[PDB]
């Protein structure tokens, strides 16, 4: 772990995380220029 | 023969006049489009056709 990288990950696992592209499920919120936030837990999430 | 389509629909029923209802869960009827939806302002962009 480096202290300096966001929780208990070592400059390979910062690697490791950063380096993987996550689109998926839970990271859509909101679809179709709705409005509301798109952060969070401040709105429900359904995804499309 | 009805005809839904992009300009300004000009023949409705008998109803109450309301402009919409906003931000609630409502069945929809604009310009003879329906469905069960949420009303907010539109935020996108559109051809007049």
């Amino acid at each position: 772990p480096d202290p300096s990288k966001p929780s208990k990950r070592s400059p390979i696992e910062d690697l490791l995380f950063n380096k993987v592209t996550l689109a998926d499920a839970g990271f859509i919120k909101q679809y179709g220029d709705c409005l509301g936030d798109i952060a969070a837990r401040d709105l429900i999430c359904a995804q499309k | 023969s009805f005809e839904l389509l992009h300009a300004p629909a000009t023949v409705c029923g008998p109803k109450k006049s309301t402009n919409l209802v906003k931000n609630k869960c409502v069945n929809f009827n604009f310009n003879g489009l329906t469905g069960t939806g949420v009303l907010t302002e539109s935020n996108k962009k559109f051809l007049p056709f």
